[PDB]
């Protein structure tokens, strides 16, 4: 599972 | 479980 959490 | 980040 690829998660891609966005930082600003 | 393929955390990645995107600025």
């Amino acid at each position: 599972s690829k998660t891609f959490i966005q930082v600003x | 479980k393929n955390v990645l980040y995107r600025r």
